[PDB]
C-alpha cells in the first residue's frame, strides 16, 4: 500500500533553515513525480513545486523560487523540501503528493508536516479561573490559559472526570504567545456545591497547574 | 555515440 | 505426419491488409476456440493504413471474419504545460497478436509518439503500443510503456542513456501462464532492445482513455547497456517463456537478439528480473540467429527444450561456395542445474533463399506417440519457391532429422506462406492438435486439421 | 497562472442529500482537473482525477463532470463522513493551482447563543492585567457577531475571538471573545458589555457587569 | 586376357570390357578364335587389318590462339586462356589428358565505381575522397592505360526510425536541431557514370555533402546491389576488370533489419534506379542478404572492395569471408597509402587464378595438377596464388569417363573465375563400331531371319 511518511512537526526561529522529508512506504520513491504543497488557513492551498526523484529534475512556482528547494535520495527512498530564510508567512502545513496512475495528477498525500516560525522562547501558561457574576437554572464556568509557547496544551476538568457539556476553544496566537479558553455548563445545584477544578498541562515547560473555580 | 555521429 | 492436407480451411481478409501476418488461437470463457488474426495494413477511418485485428470463429469452410474493433483515432492531451500526441498512421496494428485466457493482445509496433513543449519536442518516434481486449465483455485497455515526456535536449545532455523513444513495443509478444504480458521492443535503448513486462490485470485496472501517460507500478523493463556487444542487437526481436531453472515458482524468459555482437546474433535465457542464465551465440554472421525462438519439451523428459531459427544461414557447399537456405538449432535442457551445451540437432534448409527457420511452432503431440513435435516454416521454400511447412516429430533422443510431412503452399507466389505459425490447439475438438498457417502476402490463413494416424 | 473559482465556499445540508460543487477556471483545461477531500483534522484524500475518474477505493456516490472551464463534483446520498472540506486542482498548466475550497456542514434548526460574561480573575489583576471573557455557546447558524463596550461605548482594540468546529452530536457552533486591557486602564471604567448579534433575534443579546460592584 | 575370358557376344560388348580390347569382324576367322582380344593377338591370327575395330582415346585442339602480351588496344580481341577449344574422344572407362594455360594479361582495362557513405558520421572521413579522381588515376596509370571511374553515394533507408521526421524542418535539413545544415536523407543515388574523364570525378565529388540519420548502421548494402544490377546506368564494360569500392566508417544493415521500418518484402535483386538517379525501392524493399549480393556480384563479375576505417575493419574482414573474392583495405590516415589501398587491392585481386568447371557430365570426372611460380607442379590442385600481373600458369587435366553414357555428344567448359575467356571441351563417347552402321536385320545367316548379322556374329533382333 502506498504511504508517504512525512517528518515530525518543526519549530524554528525566523531566518533559520528547515528541511522536511517525505519517506515512501510500499513503493519506490523513484516511481513517479513528487510534489510539495503548502497549506494555510486563510490563504489556502499553494503548489510549491515538484521533483522527478529518478533524475532529479525539478519545477517550482515562481513565487517560491529561492525560498523552496526540493531534492530526493533514491537510496533512502525519501524526498525532501528545504525552506531558507524563514519568516512568519512560512508558517504552514506542508504536504508531499504523488499521482496514482495519471502522470500529472495529485492523488496520494502524506499526513503533512506542521511548521511554525517564531522567536518566542518556551513559556509556561498562566491559568486563570473564570467564575460568573453575582441566578438562573444552569450555570457556566470557564478557564483561561494565557501566554504560553509553544503548543499544544491539554485542558480538562476535574482531571478528566467532567467530560460532557464542555467547550475548549482553539488556541490563538497572541503576539508571539498562545491563548486558549474553555467553558463548562452544569445545573445550579452542582455548583458551588460540587467542586470544579481546571486542569491544564503544558508538556513543553513540563508544568501542570490546577485552579479551583471560586465564587465571588 | 550509438548513432550516426563522427 | 497426420495433418490433413487434402481438405483445408481458408480465412481471408481485405486485399493489401496483410491479413495473416500474425495469428493465435483464442478460447472464450466457454472454451470455444477461435482464431485471432492480425492485419497490420488494414485501412483505418481516413483511408490510411493503420492495421486491424480479426476474430475468426471456427468453421470447417472458413470464409470472412468479423473485426475486433479498436480506437484508431489520433489523440492529443494538453497537460502539465505540455502536449502529448499519438499517431496511429501506418502503426501496423496487428503486427503481432497473442491470446491469454479470454483476453486478446494486439500490438502496433510502429505507432508514433511525440511531446511538445513550446518550441521544443521529444521527437516523433515509434514507441509502439499494445491494445488489450476482452471480446465477450467488450473491455478495452492499452499499454505503451516506452512513452515518455522528456524533451530532446535532455537526452543529448545525458548521452542518450535510457532512450526508449524507438522501442517499437509489441514487435514481439508473449504472455506467461500467470498472466504477465511480456513485450519485446528491439528498438529500445537506442536499438539495443529491451523487454517490458506487466500483469494483464494491472494493465487493465490502471488504464483510462485520454490520459496517454499513466503509471503501471507493477511493470518491469530490462536495462540499458554501455557494452558495444549489445549495440544494434535488436534484443527482443522475438520472445518466448518457459522453465529452465528447475524452480517452478519462477518463469524464465527467452529473448532473441538476431544482430547481437556485430550481427553474430544470439538468444538469451533470463529470469523475471532480467538476469542472464544462459546465452546462445550464433554460428554465422548475418544468419539472423534468433529471428525466431520456440520453447517445448520434444524428448518427453519433462524439461523444456529450446529451438532457435536462423533463416539466413548459409550452408557450405562444393567448391567453397555458400548457399543461403536457413537453419534451426535444437538445444535440449540437461538434468538439474546445468548449462545448455552445444546444439543437439541442426536442421538445415534445402531451397535456396527459402528462409528455412523463419518461424518455429510447437505442435504439441501431433501423432499421439508421447513426444511433442514441431513445425518449421520456409516461407519461400519448396521446389516452386511458393513456401513450405515441414513437420518434425519428437523422440527420446530429441527430434527426427527428417520431416514426417511437408505442407506445400496452396497460395500463389509471394504469399509468404508460413511467415507465421501456431499449433498445439485442437480447434475442431477431435482429439488431435491442429495447425494454423498465415500467408499475409495472400491476405489469408490456412487451417490444417490433424486426423487419426493412417499407418 | 490559472485561477480556480470554486463555489460555494460552504453549504449546510443533511444526510441522504445530493449536492454538487462547481469549479470555474480562468481558461480551458480540458478535463485536467482533480478533486480532493480533507476530513476535519486530517490529511487529504484523492477523489477524482482527469475530470471523471474515481481514485481507487472511492465510493461510487462521488462523480466528476464538466468540460472546458467548468466542472462539478457531485455526491449522491450524503454520508456522515462526507461532511468535510473539498478542493479542486488543475494540472493543465504549471504552476498547478487549487480552488478556494468548500466545507460541507451539517444542517439543523436555528438556535440562539448562550452568552456568558466573566470579569478578570483575582490572580490576573494582581499580576497587572485584566481580561474579560465572553462565551457564546451552542448556536446555529455559524454567522454571528460580537461587540464589546466599555462604559456603553464600543471597544475594538485588544479583542481576541475564537470559534469552534460544528459540534458532533448537537451540530452547533460556539465562540469565545476576550477583551484584554491593563489593570490600570481596566479601573478607569466601570461598565463592561458584550453584545451578540444572530439571525435568531433582531435585537442583540446583551450581558454586562459593573466593576467595584457585585 | 580379360577380353577373352569375359566371353563377349558382340563388338559393342567387347570394347566395353577394357580400353585395350579390340574386335575382329573378319569373315575368314579360324574355328574357335576369340573375336575379343588384343590388337596384337588379332593380327597374329591373320585378321584383316580393316576388320580390326579398335578405338583410341585422343584429344586434339581446335582453337589454339596464342596468349596476348598486352591486354591494351584491340576491340576486346584479347586472349588469356589457351587453347580455347579442344575435341575430346573417349571410350568406355577410359581417360585422356590435356592441358590449359592462363595468363594474367598486362595493361587490362579497369572500371572503378566508388560507392561512398555520406552519412553524418562521414564528416571526419571526407578527407579520403577529396582529390580522389586524380589520386585514383595516378597509382593506377602504371597498371592500366584504360581506366574509367564512377561515383555513387548512400546513407540509409529514408524512413522512421532511421530518418528524423520532426520537426517538419528536420525533413529538409536533418541537422536542423543542431547549429548546422545538411542534405535531406537519401537511400542511394547514382552520381557519376563510369568515365575516363577524371576531372569529371573530381568536380562531381566537390559538390557532394553529407546527410544525417539516427542509427549507426547504414544502408550501404542496398547501394551495393543497385550498383551491381544497374549495368547500363553505372556503365560497367564488357571487357574490363570491375572494381566496386565501398567506403564507410560504420556497421551496415542486413536482410531482415528492414522490419524495424515495417519493411518485410524481400529484396528482389532487380534494378530500381530511374532517370532521377535515386533508388526508388529504398523504402518498400528490405536490405539484400549476403547470399543475394554474392549471386549478383558473381553474375555481373564485380570485385567488391571494402575500404573501411579501422574501427570496423574486423567486421568487414568477417563479411569478406562470407562473400568469396572480396578484399578489405584499411581506410586510415597512415598505412602503405590510404587509397593506393585500391591499387594494392587490385594487385591482390589479380594475384589468384582459380579454375572452374561448368556443365560437367555425370559420367566425367576431372583431376588437376597445377604449375605455379616456377614450374612447380602441385598435384590435386586447380588454383594458383601469389601471382603478379603478366604471370602465366598451366594445369594438367585428366577426364575419366565412367561406363558409356546414352548421349554420345556432350560438352563442358573450364573457365577461370572472373575471366572472360574459357576453354570449351567437346567430348565424344566412342563406344560403337563402324561395322554396326552396315548390319543385316532379318539376315539369312542368323536363325533364318530371326536374327541380325553385324560385325561377324549373329545378334538377337528386336522383340526377342
Ligand atoms: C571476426 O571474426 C573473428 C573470428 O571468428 C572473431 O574473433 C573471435 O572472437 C571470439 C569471441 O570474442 C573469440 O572467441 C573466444 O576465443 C577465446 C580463445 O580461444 C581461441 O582464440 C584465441 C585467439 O583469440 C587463441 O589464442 C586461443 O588459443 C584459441 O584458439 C576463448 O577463450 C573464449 O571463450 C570465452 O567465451 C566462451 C563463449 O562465451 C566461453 O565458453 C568461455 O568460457 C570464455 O568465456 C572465446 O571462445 C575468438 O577467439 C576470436 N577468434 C579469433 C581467431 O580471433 C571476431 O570477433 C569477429 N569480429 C567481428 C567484429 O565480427
Ligand atoms: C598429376 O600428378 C600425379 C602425381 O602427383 C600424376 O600421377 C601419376 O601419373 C603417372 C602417369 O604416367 C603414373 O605413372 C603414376 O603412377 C602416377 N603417380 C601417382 C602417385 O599416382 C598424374 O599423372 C597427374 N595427373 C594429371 C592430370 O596430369
Ligand atoms: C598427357 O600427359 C603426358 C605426360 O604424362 C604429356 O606428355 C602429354 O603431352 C599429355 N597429353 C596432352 C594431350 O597434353
Ligand atoms: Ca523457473
Ligand atoms: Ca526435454
Ligand atoms: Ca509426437
Ligand atoms: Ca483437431
Ligand atoms: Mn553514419
Ligand atoms: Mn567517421
Ligand atoms: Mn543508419
Amino acid at each position: 500500500e502506498v504511504q508517504l511518511q512525512q517528518s515530525g512537526a518543526e519549530l524554528v526561529k525566523p531566518g533559520a533553515s528547515v528541511k522536511l522529508s517525505c519517506t515512501a512506504s510500499g513503493f519506490n520513491i523513484k516511481d513517479t513525480y513528487v510534489h510539495w504543497v503548502k497549506q494555510r488557513p486563510e490563504q489556502g492551498l499553494e503548489w510549491i513545486g515538484r521533483i522527478d526523484p529518478a533524475n532529479g529534475y525539478t519545477k517550482y512556482d515562481p513565487k517560491f523560487q529561492g525560498k523552496a528547494t526540493i531534492t530526493a535520495d533514491t537510496s533512502s527512498n525519501t524526498a525532501y523540501l528545504q525552506l531558507s530564510s524563514l519568516t512568519s508567512e512560512d508558517t504552514a502545513v506542508y504536504y508531499c503528493v504523488r499521482p496514482l496512475y495519471d502522470y500529472y495528477a495529485m492523488d496520494y498525500w502524506g499526513q503533512g508536516t506542521s511548521v511554525t516560525v517564531s522567536s518566542a522562547k518556551t513559556t509556561a501558561p498562566s491559568v486563570y479561573p473564570l467564575a460568573p457574576v453575582c441566578t438562573g437554572s444552569s450555570v457556566t464556568l470557564g478557564c483561561l490559559v494565557k501566554g504560553y509557547f509553544p503548543e499544544p496544551v491539554t485542558l480538562t476538568w476535574n482531571s478528566g472526570s467532567l467530560s460532557s457539556g464542555v467547550h475548549t476553544f482553539p488556541a490563538v496566537l497572541q503576539s508571539d504567545l498562545y491563548t486558549l479558553s474553555s467553558s463548562v455548563t452544569v445545573t445550579s445545584s452542582t455548583w458551588p456545591s460540587q467542586s470544579i477544578t481546571c486542569n491544564v498541562a503544558h508538556p513543553a515547560s513540563s508544568t501542570k497547574v490546577d485552579k479551583k473555580i471560586e465564587p465571588r | 555515440g550509438r548513432g550516426d555521429s563522427p | 505426419l497426420n495433418l490433413d492436407p487434402v481438405q483445408l480451411t481458408f480465412y481471408a481478409g481485405p486485399n493489401g491488409s496483410q491479413f495473416g501476418f500474425s495469428l493465435d488461437f483464442h478460447k472464450d470463457s466457454h472454451g470455444r476456440v477461435a482464431i485471432v488474426v492480425g492485419a497490420p495494413r488494414t485501412l483505418g477511418p481516413s483511408q490510411e493504413e493503420t492495421g486491424g485485428v480479426f476474430l475468426c470463429p471456427w468453421r470447417a469452410e472458413g470464409g470472412q471474419c468479423p473485426s475486433l474493433l479498436f480506437d484508431l483515432r489520433d489523440e492529443t492531451r494538453n497537460v502539465g504545460s505540455q502536449t502529448l500526441q499519438t499517431f496511429k498512421a501506418r502503426q501496423g496494428l496487428g503486427a503481432s497478436v497473442v491470446s491469454w485466457s479470454d483476453v486478446i493482445v494486439a500490438c502496433a509496433p510502429w505507432q508514433h509518439w511525440n511531446v511538445l513543449e513550446k518550441t521544443e519536442e521529444a521527437e516523433k518516434t515509434p514507441v509502439g503500443s499494445c491494445f488489450l481486449a476482452q471480446p465477450e465483455s467488450g473491455r478495452r485497455a492499452e499499454y505503451s510503456p516506452c512513452r515518455g515526456n522528456t524533451l530532446s535536449r535532455i537526452y543529448v545532455e545525458n548521452d542518450f542513456s535510457w532512450d526508449k523513444r524507438y522501442c517499437e513495443a509489441g514487435f514481439s509478444s508473449v504472455v506467461t501462464q500467470a498472466g504477465e504480458l511480456v513485450l519485446g521492443a528491439p528498438g529500445g535503448y537506442y536499438f539495443l532492445g529491451l523487454l517490458a513486462q506487466a500483469p494483464v490485470a494491472d494493465i487493465f485496472s490502471s488504464y483510462r482513455p485520454g490520459i496517454l501517460l499513466w503509471h503501471v507500478s507493477s511493470q518491469s523493463l530490462s536495462f540499458d547497456s554501455s557494452n558495444p556487444e549489445y549495440f544494434d542487437g535488436y534484443w527482443g526481436y522475438s520472445v518466448a517463456v518457459g522453465e529452465f531453472d528447475g524452480d517452478l515458482n519462477t518463469t524464465e524468459y527467452v529473448v532473441g537478439a538476431p544482430t547481437w555482437s556485430w550481427t553474430l546474433g544470439a538468444v538469451e535465457i533470463l529470469d523475471s528480473y532480467y538476469q542472464r542464465l544462459h546465452r546462445l551465440r550464433g554460428e554465422q554472421m548475418a544468419s539472423y540467429f534468433g529471428h525466431s525462438v520456440a520453447v517445448t519439451d520434444v524428448n518427453g523428459d519433462g524439461r523444456h527444450d529450446l529451438l532457435v531459427g536462423a533463416p539466413l544461414y548459409m550452408e557450405s557447399r562444393a567448391d567453397r561456395k555458400l548457399a543461403e537456405v536457413g537453419r534451426v538449432y535444437l538445444f535440449l535442457q540437461p538434468r538439474g542445474p546445468h548449462a545448455l551445451g552445444a546444439p543437439s540437432l541442426l536442421l538445415t534448409g534445402t531451397q535456396l533463399y527459402g528462409r528455412f527457420g523463419s518461424a518455429i511452432a510447437p505442435l504439441g503431440d501431433l501423432d499421439r506417440d508421447g513426444y511433442n513435435d514441431i513445425a518449421v516454416a520456409a516461407p519461400y521454400g519448396g521446389p516452386s519457391g511458393r513456401g513450405q511447412v515441414l513437420v518434425f516429430l519428437g523422440q527420446s533422443e530429441g527430434l527426427r532429422s527428417r520431416p514426417s510431412q511437408v505442407l506445400d503452399s496452396p497460395f500463389p507466389t509471394g504469399s509468404a506462406f508460413g511467415f507465421s505459425l501456431r499449433g498445439a490447439v485442437d480447434i475442431d475438438d477431435n482429439g488431435y492438435p491442429d495447425l494454423i498457417v498465415g500467408a499475409y502476402g495472400a491476405n489469408q490463413v490456412a487451417v490444417y486439421r490433424a486426423q487419426p494416424v493412417v499407418k | 497562472d490559472i485561477l480556480m473559482t470554486q463555489s460555494p465556499s460552504s453549504m449546510s445540508v443533511s444526510l441522504g442529500d445530493t449536492v454538487s460543487i462547481t469549479c470555474h477556471a480562468s481558461q480551458g483545461i480540458s478535463s485536467n482537473i482533480g478533486w480532493l477531500q480533507q476530513k476535519p483534522g486530517k490529511s487529504f484524500m484523492g477523489l477524482i482525477y482527469y475530470g471523471t475518474n474515481l481514485v481507487d477505493g472511492v465510493p461510487s456516490r462521488f462523480s466528476g463532470s464538466g468540460s472546458g472551464a467548468d466542472y462539478s463534483l457531485t455526491i449522491s446520498s450524503l454520508d456522515s463522513e462526507d461532511f468535510a472540506d473539498y478542493y479542486c486542482v488543475q494540472y493543465a498548466q504549471l504552476p498547478y493551482t487549487f480552488g478556494g475550497g468548500t466545507k460541507l456542514e451539517i444542517k439543523r434548526a436555528d438556535a440562539a447563543p448562550t452568552v456568558s460574561i466573566f470579569p478578570p480573575s483575582s490572580e490576573q489583576l494582581t499580576s497587572g492585567g485584566a481580561s474579560v471573557v465572553c462565551f457564546l455557546n451552542n448556536f446555529y447558524p455559524k454567522d454571528i457577531n460580537v461587540k464589546w463596550k466599555i462604559d456603553g461605548s464600543e471597544r475594538q482594540n485588544g479583542v481576541l475571538n475564537s470559534w469552534t468546529d460544528q459540534d458532533s452530536k448537537d451540530s452547533t457552533y460556539s465562540m469565545s471573545s476576550t477583551l484584554t486591557l491593563t489593570k490600570d486602564e481596566y479601573e478607569r471604567h466601570n461598565s463592561y458589555t458584550c453584545e451578540a448579534t444572530h439571525k435568531t433575534s433582531t435585537s442583540p443579546i446583551v450581558k454586562s457587569f459593573n466593576r467595584n460592584e457585585c | 586376357n580379360i577380353c577373352t575370358t569375359r566371353g563377349v557376344s558382340s563388338c559393342q560388348q567387347c570394347l566395353a570390357v577394357s580400353p585395350m580390347c579390340a574386335w575382329c569382324s573378319d569373315e575368314a576367322l579360324p574355328l574357335g578364335s576369340p573375336r575379343c582380344d588384343l590388337k596384337e593377338n588379332l593380327l597374329k591370327d591373320n585378321c584383316a587389318p580393316e576388320s580390326i575395330e579398335f578405338p583410341v582415346s585422343e584429344a586434339r585442339v581446335l582453337e589454339d590462339r596464342p596468349l596476348s602480351d598486352k591486354g591494351s588496344g584491340d576491340s576486346s580481341q584479347v586472349t588469356q586462356v589457351s587453347p580455347q577449344r579442344i575435341a575430346l574422344r573417349l571410350r568406355p572407362d577410359d581417360s585422356k589428358n590435356f592441358s590449359i594455360q592462363v595468363r594474367q594479361v598486362e595493361d587490362y582495362p579497369v572500371d572503378i565505381y566508388y560507392l561512398m557513405d555520406l552519412s553524418y558520421s562521414m564528416k571526419d572521413d571526407l578527407w579520403s575522397i577529396q582529390n580522389l579522381g586524380t589520386k585514383l588515376a595516378t597509382q593506377m596509370r602504371k597498371l592500366t592505360s584504360n581506366l574509367r571511374i564512377g561515383f555513387g553515394a548512400f546513407v540509409d533507408k529514408p524512413v522512421s526510425p532511421y530518418m528524423y521526421i520532426s520537426p517538419p524542418e528536420a525533413l529538409e535539413n536533418p541537422c536542423y536541431d543542431m547549429k548546422t545544415t545538411c542534405l535531406p536523407m537519401f537511400g542511394y543515388k547514382h552520381v557519376l557514370t563510369l568515365t575516363d574523364q577524371v576531372t569529371r570525378f573530381n568536380e562531381e565529388v566537390k559538390k557532394q555533402s553529407v546527410s544525417r540519420n539516427r542509427d549507426a548502421p547504414e544502408g550501404g548494402f542496398d547501394a551495393i546491389m543497385q550498383a551491381t544490377v544497374c549495368d547500363e546506368k553505372i556503365g560497367w564494360r564488357n571487357d574490363a576488370s570491375h572494381l566496386l569500392v565501398f567506403t564507410t566508417d560504420a556497421k551496415t544493415h542486413i536482410a531482415l533489419d528492414g522490419r524495424l521500418a515495417g519493411i518485410v518484402q524481400p529484396n528482389d535483386g532487380q534494378c530500381h534506379v530511374g532517370s532521377d538517379n535515386h533508388y526508388s525501392a529504398s523504402t518498400t524493399m528490405d536490405y539484400p542478404s549476403l547470399g543475394l549480393m554474392t549471386e549478383k556480384l558473381s553474375q555481373k563479375n564485380i570485385n567488391l572492395i571494402f575500404a573501411v576505417t579501422e574501427n570496423v575493419v574486423n567486421l568487414y574482414q568477417n563479411y569478406s569471408e562470407l562473400i568469396p573474392g572480396t578484399t578489405v583495405g584499411v581506410l586510415s590516415m597512415d598505412s602503405s597509402n590510404v587509397l593506393q589501398l585500391i591499387v594494392d587491392a587490385y594487385g591482390k585481386i589479380r594475384s589468384k587464378v582459380e579454375l572452374e568447371v561448368r556443365d560437367l557430365p555425370e559420367e566425367l570426372s576431372l583431376s588437376f595438377n597445377a604449375t605455379c611460380l616456377n614450374n612447380e607442379v602441385i598435384p590435386g590442385l586447380k588454383s594458383c596464388m601469389g601471382l603478379k600481373i603478366g604471370d602465366t600458369v598451366s594445369f594438367s587435366i585428366e577426364a575419366k569417363v565412367r561406363g558409356c553414357p546414352q548421349e554420345k555428344e556432350k560438352s563442358f567448359t573450364i573457365k577461370p573465375v572472373g575471366f572472360k575467356d574459357s576453354l570449351i571441351v567437346q567430348v565424344t563417347f566412342d563406344c560403337d563400331c563402324a561395322c554396326q552402321a552396315q548390319a543385316e536385320p532379318n539376315s539369312h545367316r542368323c536363325n533364318n531371319g530371326n536374327g541380325t548379322f553385324e560385325c561377324g556374329v549373329c545378334r538377337c533382333g528386336p522383340g526377342w
